[PDB]
């Protein structure tokens, strides 16, 4: 409740700006036509510049596990992204542990390894009977994939896939294995290394309902187009009326906060996003044919000038012109900013307790008011050189003793 | 060059840490005994600079002075050290040689009067430049105690400063000896006889004028003293550069931006990632306060050395060796850097 | 700051090991203590580095106090502004918390007067001997040239004690008559 | 002091990057090697 | 290191070290000149 006398540095509803394209519906039809592929023969769909309807997807599948790394399903459901990559296949739920990261089985070795470069979600789900996805025959997965070599064909080199890639033993039986432990042999050509490729397949009995696995990956900053959920256009589509206002923006897959001004075009018009050396958006080629400068949102500084003896206080808006303060007593423009609570009586002081900086001062004139004052330099004694044949000199006629404490 | 002060910077702990995000601020309310300590420490460090500057300018004030001509005081030309005059001194305060010294130093204008409005309009991508990046990152640069006009008057008075004759003990008399006659006493004391052809007046002033007039060439990075002038400016900018660059450190989170964290994560786990940004950006601010305290004391202990050379070899001739320049010391001059 | 650095969570659920042990399973407890252990050592390293800067700063300031004792206190200083303000007379030192407190007594005049104060006095003779004052000024009676001290105004007769023999100059004042005792014959 | 700060776990399972590579999965390998990078950089800054 | 009693013994002995001055050329001799006389020599040097 008690603070000393000094100048103290103390500490509006951001809106929304969304430009998204008028884009065609994302097509999931390839997933629903044909026998569902096996784990080692997974199928990939890349979605860019399209819109999806979440209600259909919720109705068509029943999710059982959604282990996500880097993102959450809700974020994918309420956000717009550059690229959406889905790897889908048929995977038994009873083996749901063998596809986890860290699994010691054969699925991450020869069948499917998930990549963690980008945000990903692994979703194991089951297809309801009414949904028309042709169930395979019994599930299948590769249990061995190795290159046999040596003069006696006696040394065997296991072959392992890379994250997101396909196996080299896929071509033995792309649609499934007729019997458990089915063995295949092939001869590699000279250009491919040569030798005897050996594969083994394991057959897992089919379940009552189709169970599938999905790996969903999102890519940011990989194009000038967006994959979005279906939504209303709304009123936040335009910025031309809102220049100079801090807004949360969601533009074609890039999100942030900023203030938009109108400048001259720089950079390449195609890329639509101008960046500085530190990966911050600084320019945007809007669809309205204008290039907008993007600035970070700024805050006006405030300081408090306080006098305890007289309990007087004033506010200093450092380095801010008074025109801005009025638009967003009487404000007074000084050499260190805009001040509210000080009066200009053209006062001049020799020394004072409160410095404002740049030779300004605030002195609480008695009889209850702060007055702005200016420090004045005290000119030394200009000793006049009277004309003579010698030098005029100053010699003391009275003295005192002063103690200096250090 | 003698440094007497550092740039006074203060920080807003609730704006540097949480860039105006109300989701971040609510988690910072649990903190805020660590923000006050930063705010109170910086207030004290800036308060001590004001008391060091006030003390410095009271140790170099002059009791009495005499008046000098615009140039060619006796035969010695002091124009480089005097404010220009057409009739009488118009159009500024700083001497001619301060104009040349400041023009060769790269300084970003901090805009103490309308800095917010100028950064508001101009600088399309220059609105993260260290001066225009202070209304973004939540810090602020305070103006110095004295305006350059009064800071110039303290050094001007030193040029015409008068002292007691030259052979009288004590610091209590003032003799109005003309500047030309004063120089001859200083040369007489160091060994030059007064029969040196009337002390060769036409050939001592000329060599004094030649050496004093040729000091403009010394404002290059090859010069040691001017190199230290630029390093003092670079150090002040580097303190602000490291303050802004610590708002791009992820500290182990997914991103350095709280907007990205709130847009790619669920409510439960967002609070975990934001707290890593709050636990950082507070340790970093603890390193800033520690760094700027040591710089504030180092300057204050060099302001004492600044006042010493004003009193040892500006207000009077120095008989010391090497303290005030190579060779036997005659006279020295001080200007503002 | 040392005591207040112990109330830092460092990302843990609490800053108290009592609450960490009272809320979490044995597997997860050790993961939260190690946040308090990796912290509280970074904060101690900050203390250790900060107390080496403060200690050397005071060790260098001890030489300043030792030098200023040998100059201001044990003798009279002829430096300008080293020992207080004004010309230095005497200084006293007493102990203060964590240092030395000095009292520098100086001679400060309060009132002034203006005089003529000639440079010197040349004999009106061939091969002239010229007397300059010592530790004072040659002032007129305002002619009879007298001598006064530099720090206090008191005219006195000129003698050999307060006169120093120097070479002749044009700027000196030639004395046709009223020669001082040192300059006579 | 510069060399002795290379044996600090910084909360990781092990100080050595070789141990982190030989004991964990690819998902969690890059979450603890990153702990050693946020440290070892603050430590370098304190040296500067 | 030192208690207040011994800390102030050094400074109390500095007040009376005027005999330690020994006004001459050099610091190796001591003169037992009273305090009152020393001040008049101190004031005499500065111009009075
Ligand atoms: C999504 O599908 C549902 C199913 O009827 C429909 O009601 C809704 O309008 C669709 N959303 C669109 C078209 O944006
Ligand atoms: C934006 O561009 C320029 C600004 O430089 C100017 O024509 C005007 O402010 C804007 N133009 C339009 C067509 O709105
Ligand atoms: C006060 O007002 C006078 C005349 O109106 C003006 O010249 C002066 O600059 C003002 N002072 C300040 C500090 O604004
Ligand atoms: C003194 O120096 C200035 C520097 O330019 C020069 O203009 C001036 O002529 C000089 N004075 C004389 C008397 O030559």
């Amino acid at each position: 409740f008690e603070v000393d006398t000094g100048v103290y540095s103390v500490s509006s509803a951001i809106g929304t700006f969304i430009e998204q394209p008028n884009a065609t519906e994302c097509d999931f039809s390839p997933m629903f036509k044909g026998v569902a592929p096996q784990v080692y023969n997974f199928k990939r769909l890349v979605f860019s510049n399209c819109n999806y309807n979440l209600t259909k997807l919720l109705s068509l599948f029943a999710v059982d596990e959604f282990s996500c790394n880097g993102i959450s399903p809700d974020a994918i459901a309420r956000g717009c992204y550059s690229t959406l990559t889905v790897d889908y296949f048929a995977y038994p739920l009873s083996m749901k542990s063998y596809i986890r990261p860290g699994s010691a089985g054969n699925i991450p070795l020869y069948n499917y390894k998930q990549s963690f470069a980008h945000p990903t979600c692994r979703v194991l789900a089951s297809v309801p009977p009414n949904v028309t996805i042709t169930k395979p025959e019994a599930y299948g997965y590769i249990s061995k994939c190795s290159r046999l070599t040596g003069d006696y064909q006696h040394i065997e080199t296991p072959l392992y896939i890379n994250p997101g890639e396909y196996s080299i033993c896929r071509d033995f039986a792309p649609l499934g294995f007729s019997e458990d432990g089915q063995v295949f042999k092939r001869t590699l050509t000279q250009f491919e290394g040569g030798g005897l490729l050996i594969g083994v397949g394991t057959r897992v009995p089919m379940t009552a309902n189709l169970e599938m696995g999905f790996v969903i990956s999102v890519q940011y900053g990989a194009g000038t187009d967006s994959v979005c959920p279906m939504l209303d256009l709304g009123e936040s589509s335009t910025i031309t009326n809102r220049l100079g206002k801090c807004v949360d923006y969601s533009l074609y897959g890039v999100t942030g906060r900023g203030v938009f001004q109108n400048c001259t075009a720089v950079g390449v018009k195609q890329q639509r996003f101008v960046y500085d050396s530190f990966d911050n958006l600084v320019g945007y080629y809007s669809d309205d044919g204008n290039y907008y400068c993007v600035r970070p949102c700024v805050s006006v500084p405030v300081s408090v000038i306080y006098d305890k003896s007289t309990n007087l206080h004033a506010t200093l808006f450092g380095s801010v012109a008074c025109e801005h303060v009025t638009t967003m007593n009487a404000p007074l423009q000084t050499a260190v900013g805009c001040v509210i609570g000080l009066s200009n009586n053209s006062l001049v002081v020799s020394e004072c307790k409160l410095p404002l900086g740049q030779s300004l001062c605030a002195v609480p004139s008695v009889s209850s008011q702060f007055q702005l004052a200016v420090l004045n330099y005290t000119s030394p004694i200009v000793l006049t050189p009277i004309n003579s044949s010698g030098f005029t000199a100053a010699i003391p006629t009275n003295f005192s003793f002063s103690v200096t404490q250090e | 060059y003698i440094e007497t002060s550092i740039q006074k910077v203060t920080v807003d702990c609730k704006q540097y840490v949480c860039n105006g995000f109300t989701r971040c601020e609510k988690l910072l309310v649990e903190y805020g005994q660590f923000c006050s300590k930063i705010n109170q420490a910086l207030h004290g460090a800036n308060l001590r600079q004001d008391e060091s500057v006030y003390s410095l300018y009271s140790n170099i004030k002059t009791t009495s002075t005499q008046t000098l001509e615009y140039g060619l005081n006796g035969d010695f030309n002091l124009t480089l050290l005097q404010v220009p005059q057409i009739g009488g001194s118009p159009s500024g305060y700083r001497s001619a040689i301060e104009d040349l010294l400041f023009d060769k130093v790269t300084i970003a204008d901090p805009g103490y009067m309308q800095g917010y409005d100028d950064c508001m309009k101009q600088g399309p991508q220059s609105a993260r430049d260290l001066i225009c990046a202070q209304y973004v990152s939540g810090y602020k640069v305070l103006p110095p105690l004295y305006d350059p006009n009064m800071e110039a008057a303290y050094t001007s008075s030193l040029l015409g400063s008068i002292a007691g004759a030259g052979w009288t003990a004590g610091l209590s008399s003032f003799a109005a000896i003309p500047f030309a006659q004063s120089m001859f006493y200083r040369l007489n004391g160091v060994g030059i006889t007064q029969q040196v052809l009337s002390e060769n007046q036409k050939l001592i002033a000329n060599k004094f004028n030649q050496a004093l007039g040729a000091m403009q060439t010394g404002f290059t990075t090859s010069n040691q003293a001017f190199s230290k002038v630029q390093d003092a400016v670079n150090a002040n900018a580097q303190a602000l550069s490291k303050l802004a660059s610590e708002l791009s450190n992820t500290f182990g989170a997914i991103s350095s931006s709280i907007s990205d964290i709130l847009a790619r994560l669920d409510t439960a786990e967002q609070d975990a990632q934001i707290d890593r940004l709050i636990n950082g950006r507070l340790t970093s601010l603890n390193a800033f306060v520690s760094q700027q305290l040591v710089r504030s004391e180092t300057a204050a202990r060099s302001a004492q050395l600044a006042s010493d050379k004003v009193n040892e070899c500006v207000k009077s001739q120095s008989k010391r060796n090497g303290f005030c320049g190579s060779g036997t010391h005659i006279v020295s001059f001080v200007v503002n850097a | 700051k040392l005591a207040s650095e112990l109330s830092n969570t460092f990302g843990a659920i609490s800053s108290s090991i009592s609450d960490i042990l009272a809320r979490l399973d044995t597997a997860e407890q050790d993961a939260q203590i190690d946040r308090l252990i990796n912290g509280r050592l970074t904060s101690l390293n900050a203390f250790v580095s900060q107390q080496l800067v403060r200690s050397e700063t005071a060790a260098r300031s001890a030489q300043l106090a030792s030098d200023k004792v040998n100059e201001c206190v044990k003798s009279q200083s002829k430096r300008n502004g080293f020992c207080g303000s004004g010309t230095h007379i005497v200084s006293f030192v007493v102990n203060a918390p964590n240092g030395f407190y000095f009292f520098h007594v100086g001679y400060v005049p309060t009132n002034y007067t203006n005089v003529t104060a000639a440079y010197g006095l040349c004999n009106n003779n061939n091969p002239p001997l010229c007397i300059a004052p010592i530790d004072g000024y040659f002032i007129t009676n305002q002619t009879e040239w007298y001598y006064t001290g530099s720090s206090f105004f008191k005219p006195e007769p000129i003698t050999q004690a307060n006169s120093r023999y120097v070479s002749s100059d044009v700027k000196f004042e030639k004395l046709e008559n009223n020669l001082p005792p040192p300059l006579l014959e």
